[PDB]
């Protein structure tokens, strides 16, 4: 039930947008990068991966995959809420050029309001699939 | 492994 | 009349003995069922007494120096009076040569047995007051507390100097008007701070940074409190807020310790849920775990208990020793750790009020009544006070019981047998009011005994002063000794004096046990009857009550304290080791009024015959009021004879018991929980659990039995 | 030009009139013409020795001084969809390659032979290979994580003598005139710490009326106190922070705090960034004297002390690391009028790629140049271009090896230079040796890259190449030797000769150079004689030698003399020489021989002087151009029309005291000198301050410390020194 959400293309894997907060996240960032290269115009539109303490959620729309780990304790009906909410921001924000950049997080920007929304979530004084990510990999 | 390498 | 005497004696010296007539002789003395002992009530109010602007006049004895009294011998001729207490002969003081027998010192006359003095010669103190605010609550819990604080604060003296404590997860000390950017000390909730440790790190009228006369201070304090904000930090799913409760109270305590020791002040704690990162834990942050019940303390399923209980004892006997009050006052669904911090507000003379939330009646009520004041635009509270005892020689102070401290003081005065707070003469009481009532037990090691309280305290005017009650009783004719004893026997007073030892021991652990083999015992030594024959057993109605308030007692929630939350057992004794003896008795056994159309409100027995159907029951448990509508009468509420101008009779009474519970839910201090309920209501559980071994039917019969057998 | 031996004895006016130009490497006219900027990269040898025994013969320090991220006029920025890198060592495809099959690539620097990808096709017409100097885009693989944003945390020392010295007023000041300017999108992060015996956090809330100042005073136990509002958004948080910036002078002016507690202050400073790194700004006073980091005053020197440095503690050194591993770089202003013991704080600044600033008994009333100074360089600190969680290589081509770092950051493994930061104002030194002969090629190159984010969030690579000729000869090696670049190499090593044995070993080490080169060369050939490249080597070093830096008999002061050091270690090449060997002008008789080019303004050109006290005059004006500030001297004598047209005023003696810089009078002398002094600012970007104050009586004239070439009482003159070298030469 903590942080870290990337935003990527998902014909290339390109990074969009992402936003992390330590005080690891080095493997972690790993795995999710090894995700975005294997997920392609096959792949599940809503997945939920199994990596220990932690758990992955993610949501393919419009060639864009949104993803978010946290502690397998945290809220899977959250997680995806949290998603959704990214989205359809993101998309009506940048939607429609996302298929045009070549840099990578061309959008580092969104940083802001990924993480105004981010607290909306990790706190609750505010209020599909399953596969073992190890699989996939 | 450095970053500005790639090898 | 005994009785006329029991009540003027109340009313004028706010006291009530156990027994009016005491033993002569050693072999009696031992054999007293019930102890010698007397409900005080220090500060009680009255007919406007004359306050005395003159020094008190005190013996000249370096032991004794009692003070002059009704019961003195005095020689206007030669200018001189004997001490009724060492019979030393003094000599008035110059102020006193007009002396005379037809213009005589006030506190001489029986009048004035109980009578105050002022003393004034320093410079007063301002009074103190710290607000401790808990951050981790609702928006809307918080946002009450914030308007219950800024209310009280526009009731404080202009002189009275202010200090604001707000914790969550780290406690905020904060800088008062620090102008344009108001800062604030931080401390980790997470380990504990002494005082000179707290001092270092923090760095005409008396006044700090931190501590700032009201008339000074108040818009900046009032700016502040208003945009308090719940804790910053997030809380997780599945988990409570972290609450520092232990370190912000330790931190109180040590701001005032190292700030303004020995003087009036009031460390007022608002807390919203338990101390979950200790010192002074309660629970874990798991929300999977739920808070330590009854249950969970005898299966020895409680891990924080002791150790926590043991953090606010330290602090109750730090502030209490500097001489500041704490008061708790905790809103919330769940429990908050009262048990743990009890000793706090009970050790100080502080204030426990329990509730569901902050936005309430119940508590915004509550907590303003706090402020009350008297005809002078005065708080009903005094500071730092020193309570004394002087005895004729004969009598010895086993010891007492309620909220207060034992200076460890030693005398001829103190006996062998310490109960309670005893083996001293002197006791701090660092808050009192017009109502507190300390259990004084008493030994006995021409007739008349004497006892004189001297109760010294600071005013809420910032006045010392010195309350002086001089009471005498009757020393037991040799021959008649046990008759007119017995005569003078005050059983309310002794039922509450007894429950006061059963509630001690048992907080401080079979106490039913003894509470029964004494009920025998006494049964058996006033009682009427032919051995081996129960019928024939009857009581004086001097002593027939007796065994119906023990009755009550031992079923009270007092002593059976499953199917209550240990924070409910706490907030309930705390209330009845305070209480004088009418509020005692009725906590002890509730009153029960009954309205219907044949005739006007009646009181009428606690028992389930009581209840009938076309009846409203008004039921006074002093914590509740409440109102049964038998089941007849709850329909005709439910199909509401309401607009009916016809039964202007069926309203007056529905509103009749109504009107009754408006009155008293005000007068009294903790204000009571209202409960309107019916027949089939699930509330009405309150009525018919206080109601009703077993019953008292089968309880007497077994004690008949028990007392015509053997001794 | 002129491969002439010259006699050091008999000239005695070898100073150019006209500015020095770094040297031109031997190289074939079509690879020259494409060779780096020599502002940028640059070599103490253009002709490299093909052998280790070679260079030792020379007895000259072989290795490079850079300025690899020097703002510059029109940088080739490539977006390449890839990076073209040779397989083997990695270095980037650039213009010193040896395109053979058209479709293959001979990699300069390790020589193995790649493949030209079908992206870069004419592949040899492409920018990487059309400029020494150029910009690539990082892909994904370049970084370790997202772009960080940009963070900014200033961190103010509030102690009474810090409240004293009154410059709180004029940081926030300047802070408030450059808030939109600082580099950043609407990513940028603002923060705010005070200290004195404790650390004062500043919350930023627009929820609240006014600004929470949060205090910790558990000094060994610090922590952050909230978790949201103490690192701001800038662009949200505009008018949050500027009330603060009102509010803060006037915060502390009735304070009795004496203690500064600097060490924990800065720890705490440390843990409200390490999460996102950034660029920590650090305003101290005075020594620290609590809790961690504590420093024991010492007693300053005097004239009379011999040559008898170092860190008294690592706890900064320590610091540093840690800020470094977060990609947290630490700048520090010292403007202490009391030994504040630079020589152990510098290390905030050294090993986490910040850099020092230094103002010397600063005070708002009494220290007027101190003032403007500051203003002047925060001016630039805050909107120059920046760079974040970067790291620099150097490659060399093989049979080179790098074996010494010299500058402020911290070095991973060898050549991994880590830069939490990078400022356009660093230089940066390194020493080479021959560790395999160069017989094989003729060519080498040298390579560099910056690794970083930029920013507005993006990963970029800035890369320079330098070509050089290979030569087998003592002649041809000193023929090619760059005098300016070898006096600059020769105090960074000499600094860290200071740190690691004493003063007196680095002045000997120092002169040493100078004599065993020369005397290698004599015999290689009655006078002093040495080649014409090296004709101001004994100058330079001599200067080198009367520096705030190495100067021994002086009456100069600890803090002093180490950040003298501290810039010797991280100045650019040409600033060193400005400042160790100050250009000199006369001025109050400029004329048309200028630059009267550009368009509307003329500019005259006077000649360079020699800083000998006699080539003044008591019946001129001389204008001493020492990089970071302008002193004007003017003479007891001066004319009327100097006097009135110039300065303004009618006689000598009403030339005011402290005179912060020139009027602006309708006079066509005061044209041709302000055109001048407008000038010499414009050939850089950090706006030197300039006084008149050196007066013939200002007790001010510490103008003259610099006429290094004359003889103290402590100090040999540029002749006797001459004599010196002579003597040992030829012994
Ligand atoms: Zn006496
Ligand atoms: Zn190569």
């Amino acid at each position: 039930m903590v942080l870290l959400t990337m935003i990527a293309r998902v014909a290339d894997g390109l990074p969009l947008a992402a936003s992390m907060q330590e005080d690891d996240l080095q493997q972690y960032q790993s795995q999710a990068k090894q995700l975005f290269r294997k997920l392609n115009e096959q792949s599940p539109t809503r997945c939920t991966l199994e990596a220990g303490a932690m758990t992955f959620h993610y949501i393919i729309e419009q060639g864009v995959c949104y993803l978010v780990l946290c502690e397998a304790a945290f809220p899977k009906k959250l997680a995806f809420a949290y998603l959704e909410d990214l989205h359809s921001e993101f998309d009506e924000q940048h939607g429609k050029k996302v298929p045009t950049v070549s840099r990578p997080y061309s959008f580092i920007e969104f940083d802001t309001f990924i993480q105004k929304t981010k607290k909306l979530y990790i706190d609750s004084r505010a209020r599909i699939m399953v596969a073992n990510i190890e699989e996939v990999l | 492994t450095d970053i500005e390498m790639n090898r | 009349t005994y009785l006329e005497f029991i009540q003027q004696n109340e009313e004028r010296d706010g006291v009530r003995f156990s027994w009016n007539v005491w033993p002569s002789s050693r072999l009696e003395a031992t054999r007293m069922v019930v102890p010698v002992a007397a409900l005080f009530t220090p500060l009680k109010e009255r007919p406007d007494l004359p306050p005395i602007q003159y020094e008190p006049v005190l013996c000249s004895r370096t032991t004794c120096r009692a003070v002059l009294n009704p019961l003195c011998q005095v020689d206007y001729r030669a200018k001189l009076w004997a001490c009724n207490f060492c019979y030393q002969r003094n000599q008035f003081p110059p102020s006193y040569a007009g002396i005379s027998e037809l213009n005589q010192p006030a506190e001489l006359l029986p009048q004035f047995s109980s009578i105050e003095y002022v003393v004034l010669r320093g410079p007063q103190m301002p009074l103190i007051f710290l607000y401790v605010v808990d951050t981790c609550m609702e928006d809307e819990d918080l946002q009450a507390l914030k308007e219950s604080m800024q209310m009280s604060l526009s009731l404080l003296p202009p002189t009275a100097l202010v200090g604001l404590i707000t914790f969550g997860r780290m406690v905020q000390v904060h800088e008062l008007g620090c102008e344009g950017i108001s800062k604030s000390y931080v401390f980790r909730g997470t380990k504990d701070l002494s005082a000179k440790q707290l001092q270092e790190m923090l760095g005409p009228p008396p006044s700090n940074r931190f501590l700032q006369p009201v008339q000074k201070i108040d818009m900046n304090l009032t700016d502040l409190l208003g945009e308090l904000q719940r804790d910053p930090w997030p809380v997780p799913q599945g988990k409570r807020p972290l609450r520092s409760s232990g370190v912000a109270l330790s931190i109180a305590v040590g701001l005032l310790e190292c700030t303004f020791p020995n003087t009036g002040a009031r460390i007022m704690m608002f807390i919203g849920g338990p101390a979950t990162q200790g010192p002074g834990m309660v629970v874990g942050d798991e929300l999977k775990t739920p808070i330590r019940s009854w249950h969970d303390i005898d299966k020895d399923n409680a891990k924080y208990v002791k150790k926590g209980t043991k953090h606010f004892e330290a602090l109750a006997n730090r502030a209490a020793t500097t001489g500041h009050v704490i008061d708790i006052y905790a809103c919330a669904l769940d429990q908050t750790g009262l048990l743990e911090m009890k000793c706090c507000p009970n050790l100080t003379g502080g204030y426990m009020v329990m509730g569901d939330s902050f936005n309430t009646s119940l508590f915004k009520q509550t907590f303003q009544r706090v402020f009350t004041k008297d005809m002078h635009g005065q708080f009903k509270m005094g500071f730092g006070g020193t309570l004394e005892i002087k005895t004729s020689r004969e009598i010895k102070i086993s010891g007492a019981i309620g909220p207060c401290v034992s200076l460890n003081s030693k005398g001829p005065c103190v006996s062998e047998n310490e109960i309670g707070t005893g083996g001293t003469c002197q006791w701090k009481i660092c808050g009192l009011s017009p109502t507190t009532t300390l259990a004084i037990y008493f030994e006995v090691v021409g007739g008349r005994g004497a006892i004189q309280f001297v109760t010294q305290y600071q005013h809420s005017s910032g006045q010392r002063r010195i309350r002086v009650t001089t009471i005498a009783r009757n020393w037991a004719d040799a021959q008649t000794q046990i008759q007119n004893i017995a005569a003078s026997f005050d059983q309310e007073a002794a039922a509450i004096l007894m429950a006061r030892l059963a509630i001690y021991r048992a907080e401080t652990e079979d106490v039913l046990r003894w509470l029964d083999r004494q009920l025998i015992r006494l049964c058996q030594k006033f009682g009427e009857y032919h051995k081996d024959d129960p019928s024939s057993f009857r009581f004086s109605e001097t002593f027939s009550l007796y065994p119906q308030f023990m009755f009550h007692l031992r079923r009270s929630s007092f002593l059976q304290v499953f199917n209550n939350s240990p924070d409910e057992s706490s907030y309930y004794r705390h209330h009845f080791m305070r209480q004088d003896l009418t509020q005692s008795l009725i906590m002890i056994q509730p009153i029960l009024y009954a309205y219907s159309f044949s005739g006007p409100p009646e009181p009428v027995l606690l028992d389930s015959s009581s209840i009938l159907a076309d009846r409203i029951l008004l039921m006074d448990t002093f914590f509740q009021i409440l109102i049964y509508h038998g089941e007849t009468i709850a329909q005709w509420r439910k199909s509401g004879y309401q607009d009916m101008p016809e039964y202007e009779n069926f309203r007056h009474l529905l509103q009749a018991p109504v009107d009754d519970a408006q009155e008293i839910l005000h007068s009294r201090f903790p204000m009571p929980r209202y409960i309107d309920t019916e027949h089939g209501g699930s509330q009405a559980r309150f009525l018919l659990s206080k109601v009703n071994d077993v019953s008292l039917q089968v309880f007497m019969d077994h004690l008949k039995k028990l007392a015509v057998s053997s001794a | 030009e002129g491969l002439r031996v010259v006699n050091l004895l008999q000239e005695r006016n070898m100073l150019p009139s006209t500015p020095l130009k770094p040297p031109v490497p031997n190289l074939h006219e079509d690879i020259q013409k494409l060779n780096c900027n020599p502002e940028l990269f640059r070599c103490t040898l253009t002709s490299i020795p093909q052998t280790q025994a070679l260079l030792n013969k020379a007895k000259l320090p072989l290795g490079l001084l850079l300025h690899p991220f020097k703002d510059l006029v029109q940088l080739p920025v490539v977006t390449s969809s890839t990076i073209v890198r040779c397989r083997s060592c990695r270095t980037y495809i650039n213009p010193f390659v040896s395109f053979l099959d058209q479709r293959r690539w001979k990699c300069n620097l390790c020589y193995r032979v790649n493949d030209v990808p079908e992206e870069f096709l004419e592949p040899h017409r492409r920018p990487e290979v059309q400029n020494a100097t150029i910009e690539f885009m990082a892909p994904s693989e370049y970084m370790l994580r997202p772009p960080q944003p940009p963070v900014y945390l200033f961190v103010f020392d509030v102690s009474h003598n810090a409240v004293e010295t009154g410059y709180l007023n004029s940081v926030c000041q300047s802070l408030l005139d450059n808030l939109d300017l600082l580099p950043g999108n609407t990513r940028t992060k603002i923060g705010f710490i005070t200290f004195d015996s404790t650390i004062h956090f500043y919350g930023l809330q627009e929820s609240l009326s006014q600004p929470q100042m949060l205090i910790v005073s558990d000094i060994e136990d610090v922590f952050i106190p909230m978790p949201e509002n103490l690192l701001v958004n800038l662009n949200e948080s505009k008018e949050l922070v500027q009330d603060l910036l009102k509010t803060l002078p006037q915060m502390f002016t009735k304070t009795l705090e004496t203690q500064s507690a600097l060490g924990p202050a800065l720890q705490a400073a440390f843990k409200l960034m390490s999460p996102t790194g950034g660029r920590m700004s650090v305003f101290q006073t005075q020594l620290p004297t609590l809790g961690v980091g504590a420093l024991k005053p010492r007693e300053e020197p005097n004239h009379r002390s011999s040559a008898k440095m170092t860190p008294s503690t690592d706890f900064y050194k320590k610091l540093a690391l840690d800020c470094s591993g977060q990609q947290v770089a630490v700048d520090l202003f010292l403007l202490s009028g009391q030994y504040s013991d630079l020589a152990s704080l510098g290390c905030i600044s050294r090993y986490s790629a910040g850099s020092v600033y230094y103002y010397p008994s600063y005070h708002h009333q009494h220290n007027p140049v101190q003032v403007q100074k500051l203003q002047k360089e925060l001016q630039r600190y805050l909107t120059r271009k920046i760079g974040f969680e970067a790291v620099m290589r150097i490659r060399c081509t093989k049979g080179l090896s790098i074996h010494t770092f010299h500058g402020n950051f911290f070095v991973r493994s060898t050549d991994l230079l880590s830069l939490p930061n990078v400022n356009p104002d660093a230089g940066y030194a390194v020493q080479m040796s021959v560790e395999e002969s160069l017989t094989d090629t003729q060519l080498v190159s040298f390579q560099s890259a910056l690794l970083y984010t930029s920013s507005k969030g993006e990963r970029r690579i800035r890369v320079h190449t330098l070509c050089l000729p290979v030569v087998s000869t003592l002649n041809d090696v000193f023929l090619g030797a760059d005098v300016q670049a070898i006096s600059g190499l020769l105090a960074n090593m000499a600094v860290d000769r200071s740190m690691t044995a004493s003063l007196s070993d680095a002045r000997d080490a120092l002169v040493n150079a100078v004599i065993d080169s020369l005397s290698a060369y004599r015999s290689s050939v009655p006078g002093l004689m040495v080649p014409f490249s090296l004709r101001l080597f004994p100058l330079f070093v001599l200067a080198l030698l009367k520096q705030k830096s190495f100067q021994t008999g002086t009456n100069a002061r600890l803090d002093e003399r180490i950040f003298a050091m501290c810039q010797v270690k991280n100045q650019p090449l040409v600033y060193l020489m400005l400042t160790t060997h100050p250009s000199l002008y006369r001025v109050d008789n400029l004329s048309d021989e200028g630059a009267l080019n550009i368009s509307d303004r003329t500019i005259p050109q006077p000649p360079i002087l020699q800083l000998s006290v006699e080539k003044l005059s008591r019946d001129g004006a001389f204008l001493m151009d020492a990089g970071s500030v302008l002193m004007l001297w003017v003479g007891k004598n001066c004319t009327q029309n100097f006097l009135s047209q110039v300065l303004g005023v009618q006689n000598y003696a009403s030339i005011p005291q402290p005179m912060t810089d020139l009027p602006e009078l309708d006079t066509p002398e005061s044209a041709r000198i302000i055109a001048f002094i407008s000038w010499l600012r414009e050939q850089r970007p950090f706006f030197p301050i300039l006084y008149v104050i050196a007066d013939e009586s200002p007790m001010k004239a510490n103008f003259l410390q610099n006429m290094i070439e004359d003889r103290t009482e402590s100090a040999l003159s540029y002749y006797e020194f001459l004599l010196h070298i002579q003597q040992q030469v030829n012994k």
